[PDB]
């Protein structure tokens, strides 16, 4: 968001831009199908779904199967934690049944 | 159409789909989400959980998840109106309603592909048969009698939606279908005996069906807790315990003093009248007439000296009959977790409750909603604790206006039944702003009346209540309450009344909540409604 | 190597790099043959889904192995971005018959990362410079690693004869001996060629 | 959690030239005595005399220093003196290692690279002032839960806080794991800027 | 390390279950598992023992060393030696954390095991601030833990590590 490239001397965003590409690069080059996605799972993993609850609006959540889910302010779904854990650790959703 | 088995019609359809669940704002509906949630995180079922608060919300929810979903399930909102019109959804929709309120609209009874019914009809149902209500000279020969079907249909809709009540809660329905499928476990017991028990606090079921659902909760408690017969001393003290008692009727009286909670229940603060300074020595003299000090009786009741407390509710039950005060040992049910953690089933109710109707408002209307639902679990008993806080200052501030109502007479007798009304100079008046916080107010104002008054015509009357609601608009929230006895069959009948005379004068109204007998009415067509009430009553 | 194995060798190669104070061996083998069975036993689900408890054992499984996996991924990308020219020169020197401490890959992000930076700093505050400090040699401003550092090790092959030096007097050193799962708190200097010989185990 | 700055090498033989703890460290002043003129510069303190008392960052007096004493020689701050060296003998305890710094290993081991004579005696302070020092920083670390820590950390310096703030977070990383408490998935830097 | 990944490591122990629903072998890229016989025990790593009794598709059972009485004597073992001393399993915290949370009713007399537990706790973590002092006090150069579980090392290792690096510097500045 623009709060942060708005601080950045405008150079560094070509740093940026080239190690973001780098980095994207290194990772679909592990394995055969586009590689391994190691920027998620930070934590280990404790169960398979994970209960959620938004906490600000957002446009339109995908699911992988073209079966979309609104966002609306204070409404929990139950999702699999293999998707939500991009938005849980921006400030987005919140993991509520820990 | 009514769901004769919920194994396999309601759950093994929505066992593998995408189901979005529509949850009303009350104890009740809060204690059969929380079964139904249980239910689905543990067959992993993808849900959704929108908390609604009326029918605008729940219109403008359905707007935009129509299409996405195609299951549903309401709980405690729509099953008293029709429901293919207020939302004309598809056909390859299907709803599910497991709502109490009574009496079920007609069409949802007769449609059997897009709305089904969760309801056991072995409760109190009564439906019309099909065709008493549903679709050259002898044309008009027959047209004739064709007419006087649509008259003696007129008459009997007139006799089947006169009247409205409640019936089984939806937490005991929940779960049924959840020890069925053999997955039930205390925690869901005790979500079912307080979605049980907030019925019979809020006044909205006779005694003798609280009595009989008490009576079939009772095996369920024994079954899960009697296993341990002799073990009680080999099991961790830190797993929770579910317990018939035969216990008083006074309000928080474990957390609040003996005394504050004698004060403060609205069944022994009318008795013994304490509003007006005449009869507050009836109070003395009750906690005379037992031996309790009055420096013990003001102190919290954890902190009482042990050895009064021995036999503290049988020497109540007993000096309240020297009072004219016989029913004070309800049954009901409590749990223990740990070292100390002791509830009652009627402490939860009235934490719950005012979590969900704090006056102070921090945003849209679906967040307080959020954190009544936070505190039902275990791993919240920092809200819990502190929804008691709230139950407290809520009931001070109760006595304290049906002592304005008594010390000053505002209760008119307006004819065929009582009537009220509040100003804002008066201090806590704004607490009940909410058309929901208002009901019990006003049932609570009733039950004392009733002992208050002389009369014998006022005596069985129906209140009828206004207070303000917005300023800005000039509007006015608006109840009805049916006529107060002991043995009250609890069939309100407002509904229809608010209903006809905004007819009649042709005024603005809005009948925007589930319940019909709440109405939102402009300052200015109170007595333009009231006359024309007055005179449809008659 | 049983599949049964491999993960058995993976959490140890995950623990070590966790640990270390350097940038240990490449284990390519593995990276590159445990993306093999999650890349089969994730077909044999997706084709197979109509059983709905015998997938959820699968897929937790594959959840777990997919994070030690990751992560132990992770814990290098930063020891390469920490001290990337240390790591390009001993790439560039290295002695033939010996394994290498870059994959082909990491070896590429490496030098493109070196790149990227130096083209950076060349436009930013090195070019408005006096014309004899505009470079600047970053093999004297990254900190070299630190293998002073004290670890905690269990040994798994006795060992015999290792040499513990307290301090400079090459006379206090006493020599001490290693019994098989013991655990000792040893400067990593002293046992750096047992973590590559398997002989020990950084816990 | 990924923002690794670049450590301290000011307790080996050479700082390292990225730190932002290093530079900070040898910008504190340091006295010497000139033996030469100082000529075109004495604006500062035109020349200057030699046999003169100075006060320098200690980054210049490196360059400017031979084994000779070509340009100037140098004598330690009374910190490191023989008066204190006793003091730090008495009981190690008790010294506000905080307004004596707030660099205090820091910069005693760059004053080592000025082979005065007492080195032999400068290396056995430090030495024996942190062993001196530990058992109070291992025990006042891993026992001070959900307290209000800054004044158990007001005596102390950089060498030193870095291992009170690693106390507290392997505390404070066991009791969020016995409450069943290190499970939640949260958000990492973002609660930063709330 | 961190302790959410120690114990990730300990959910590998195995454990006996006595599972309710029908399910034939399966073949994990760890080993094998069943056949799933309702009313039959099998053993299984923990992270499915867990996940499957949250659920209600199982039931627990206590590992034999998970004895009211057995313990009841190592607490007194641990508290007569003076050195680290053997314990039932290398993650006994972290089963004996997940097992009683999750199971506490299937296992009797879960809160007297769960403090004798916490009693050999508290004494191997104060022979290691005694262990960990010696080393500074007398400057050594090398320790030999004996019996240290992965947790007691993991509580106070980022610690006593990162100051004896800062002891070596300390002690080694004045050779050249």
């Amino acid at each position: 968001p623009n709060a942060l490239r708005f601080h950045m001397a405008a150079e560094e965003m070509e740093w940026f831009n080239n190690y973001k590409r780098s980095l994207a690069t290194y990772m679909r080059s592990l394995g055969g199908d586009e590689g391994l996605d190691i920027t998620q799972d930070m934590k280990p993993p404790k169960s398979l779904y994970i209960e959620v609850r938004c906490l600000k609006d957002y446009g339109e959540f995908e699911v992988d199967d073209g079966t979309s889910v609104l966002l609306k302010k204070n409404s929990q779904h139950f999702l699999p934690r293999w998707k939500c854990e991009q938005l849980i650790r921006q400030g987005v959703l919140e993991h509520i049944l820990s | 159409m009514f769901v004769s088995d919920f194994r396999k019609e309601f759950y093994e359809v929505v066992q593998s789909q995408r189901v979005l669940l529509f949850v009303a704002s009350d104890v009740d509906a809060l204690c059969a989400c929380k079964i139904l949630q249980a239910l689905f995180q543990c067959d992993h079922v993808q849900y959704t959980l929108v908390p609604v608060s009326g029918w605008q919300e729940l219109e403008t929810a359905f707007l935009e998840h129509k299409e996405q979903f195609h299951y549903f399930i309401l709980i405690n909102c729509g099953a008293n109106v029709d429901l293919l019109d207020i939302l004309q959804p598809d056909e390859d929709t299907i709803f599910f309603v497991c709502d109490t309120h009574r009496p079920v609209n007609v069409v949802n009874v007769y449609n059997d592909t897009q709305i089904k019914l969760l309801i056991k009809q072995d409760d109190d149902l009564e439906v019309p048969a099909y065709e008493d209500i549903f679709r050259i000279v002898e044309q008009t020969m027959r047209r004739r009698q064709r007419r006087e079907w649509e008259a003696r249909r007129r008459d009997i809709l007139f006799d089947y939606e006169q009247y409205e009540y409640h019936g089984t809660s939806s937490a005991m329905v929940m779960f049924e279908l959840a020890w069925m499928l053999s997955k039930d476990l205390n925690d869901m017991l005790w979500w079912a005996i307080v979605g049980l028990t907030d019925q019979w606090v809020q006044d909205k079921i006779t005694q003798m069906k609280y009595v009989t659902d008490v009576g079939v909760l009772q095996r369920h408690v024994s079954r899960h807790n009697h296993r341990n017969e002799d073990e009680e001393n080999t099991l961790s003290v830190d797993c929770t315990r579910i317990s018939f008692e035969y216990d008083l009727r006074l309000v928080l009286y474990q957390h609040w003093s003996l005394h504050d909670s004698l004060c403060n229940t609205s069944y022994t603060a009318a008795r013994f009248k304490l509003w007006s300074v005449h009869g507050q020595k009836r109070l003395q003299e009750f906690l005379a007439d037992m031996g309790l000090p009055l420096k013990q009786v003001k102190q919290k009741f954890q902190a009482m000296d042990i050895s009064l407390k021995e036999n503290l509710r049988e020497m109540i039950e007993q000096s309240a009959n020297k009072f004219g005060m016989k029913d004070m040992r309800v049954q009901t049910f409590s749990i223990h977790f740990g070292f100390k953690h002791k509830f009652l089933a009627s402490d939860v109710v009235f934490a719950t409750m005012s979590l969900m109707e704090s006056p102070e408002k921090d945003g849209s209307g679906t967040d307080h909603f959020i954190q009544a639902l936070d505190s039902l679990s275990r791993s919240n008993l920092d809200k819990l604790y502190h929804g008691l806080e709230l139950a407290k200052k809520q009931l001070r501030a109760t006595q304290q206006t049906i002592a304005s109502c008594l010390c000053t007479n505002l209760v008119i007798s307006q004819g065929p039944f009582l009537y009220c009304s509040l100003m804002e100079g008066t201090p806590d008046v704004m607490l009940f702003s909410r058309p929901a916080s208002l009901s019990l107010l006003s049932k609570h104002l009733l039950k004392s009346f009733v002992c208050s008054t002389k009369n014998r015509r006022c005596k069985l009357l129906p209140l009828v209540m206004a207070a303000p609601l917005s300023m800005e608009h000039g509007t006015v929230t608006v109840v009805g309450i049916p006529p107060e006895t002991d043995s009250s069959d609890r069939k309100n009948f407002f509904g229809r009344a608010f209903e006809k005379a905004a007819e009649s004068t042709s005024s603005r109204m809005l009948h925007n909540h589930f319940d019909l007998s709440v109405i939102e009415l402009k300052a200015e067509d109170r007595s333009k409604f009231l006359d024309a009430l007055i005179s449809l009553l008659s | 190597l049983t599949p049964a194995e491999l993960i058995e060798r993976l959490e140890q190669a995950w623990m070590n790099e966790k640990f270390a104070p350097e940038l240990l061996e490449s284990k390519p083998e593995i990276v590159e043959c445990v993306m093999e069975q999650l890349e089969h036993m994730e077909e044999n689900l997706r084709r197979a889904k109509r059983e709905d408890l015998k997938v959820s054992i699968h897929q937790m499984e594959m959840e777990r192995i997919r994070y030690v996996l990751s992560s132990y991924l992770r814990c290098r990308l930063m020891k390469i971005e920490k001290f990337f020219p240390h790591v390009l020169e001993k790439e560039k020197t290295r002695p033939e018959g010996e394994p290498s401490s870059l994959s082909p890959e990491e070896l590429a992000f490496a030098r493109e990362f070196m790149a990227n930076t130096e083209s950076y700093l060349k436009n930013v505050a090195l070019k408005h410079m006096p014309p004899n400090l505009q470079k600047v040699d970053l093999f004297r401003a990254v900190p070299k690693p630190d293998l002073d550092s004290y670890v905690f090790l269990r040994v798994r092959e006795r060992q015999e004869n290792i040499l513990v030096e307290p301090d400079t007097d090459e006379q206090r050193d006493y020599v001490i001996d290693l019994e098989k799962g013991s655990q000792h708190l040893i400067r990593y200097k002293t046992i750096a060629p047992l973590v590559a010989s398997g002989a020990v185990q950084l816990i | 959690e990924a923002y690794f700055r670049v450590e301290s090498g000011a307790l080996g033989p050479e700082e390292n030239f990225l730190s932002l703890d290093d530079i900070l460290m040898s910008h504190e002043k340091l006295p010497v005595r000139t033996e030469t003129a100082m000529p075109r510069l004495g604006a500062f303190f035109n020349a200057v005399p030699q046999g003169s008392k100075l006060e320098l960052p200690l980054w210049l007096a490196k360059g400017l220093f031979d084994n000779k004493r070509r340009i100037l020689s140098v004598e330690l701050p009374k910190i490191y003196q023989e008066g204190w060296r006793t003091v730090f003998s008495a009981d190690p305890n008790v010294v506000d290692l905080h307004k004596m710094g707030p660099h205090f290993y820091g910069f005693g081991s760059q004053l080592l690279h000025f082979d005065s004579p007492e080195n032999a005696d400068i290396s056995q302070s430090l030495l024996q002032t942190f062993i001196g020092r530990f058992r109070r920083i291992m025990d006042s670390s891993q026992n001070a839960y959900n307290e209000d820590t800054s004044a158990l950390v007001a005596r102390l310096d950089e060498m030193e806080r870095g291992l009170f703030q690693t106390g507290q977070k392997g505390l404070n990383d066991f009791q969020c794991w016995e409450k069943g408490q290190a499970s939640q998935i949260t958000a990492s830097n973002l609660v930063q800027n709330y | 390390m961190d302790a959410a990944e120690v114990e990730f490591l300990a959910e590998k122990e195995l454990v006996t279950i006595i599972p309710n629903f029908s399910l034939d072998k399966i073949y994990l890229i760890g080993g094998d598992l069943g056949p799933f016989n309702p009313g039959l025990p099998v053993e299984v790593p923990l992270w499915l023992a867990i996940n499957l009794k949250q659920r209600q598709k199982c039931r627990l059972l206590p590992p034999e060393w998970m004895d009211v009485e057995k313990l009841e004597k190592m607490r007194d073992h641990e508290r007569k030696e003076e050195t680290f001393t053997p314990m039932p399993s290398p993650y006994y915290m972290e089963l004996t954390k997940l097992l009683l949370n999750h199971a506490s009713d299937n296992i009797p007399k879960a809160d007297e095991i769960r403090t004798l537990v916490k009693d050999m706790w508290d004494t191997r973590i104060a022979k290691l601030r005694v262990s960990a002092d010696s080393f500074v006090r007398q400057q050594e150069a090398h320790a030999k833990l004996d019996n240290l579980t992965l947790m007691e090392i993991n509580t106070s290792g980022t610690f006593l590590t990162q100051a004896l690096n800062h002891m070596y510097k300390l002690r080694t500045n004045l050779q050249p």
